[PDB]
């Protein structure tokens, strides 16, 4: 019985470990999830200069 | 007869490994138990938790 139970522990272990490659494999290959496979790109500075154009656009005058 | 001198105190070393070994794989033989006595060969009929388990 402990063999019995080591060899299901084992193989549901196997099972979760195809199924976590096949996840992976699908991730990687639409670069959908935001945790692995993922470049994040961001528009932070892009926004902090144009809300800082918008600032210089009120300084212009004398 | 065999022959141990005061060195052979140096020896209480590896029978407390060998008993922390054993309380290892006792451990490991009390946690290793959700098949016990539910297998289907060597099963129990209907009133287990009243049985003693058989190991």
């Amino acid at each position: 019985e402990k063999s019995l139970h080591y060899l299901y522990e084992e193989n549901e272990k196997a099972q979760i470990r195809l199924l976590e490659d096949e996840v992976r494999r699908k991730m990687s290959e639409r670069n959908d999830y935001q945790a692995y496979y993922y470049r994040p790109s961001v528009a932070k500075y892009h926004r902090i200069s144009k809300e800082a154009a918008d600032e210089l656009e009120a300084l212009r005058g004398d | 007869v065999l022959g141990l001198d005061k060195r052979a105190l140096w020896g209480a070393l590896p029978l407390l490994g060998f008993a922390i070994g054993h309380f290892l794989d006792k451990k490991e033989t009390e946690r290793m138990t959700m098949f016990r006595d539910k297998s289907a060969l060597y099963g129990r009929p209907a009133g287990s938790e009243g049985k003693a388990p058989s190991w």
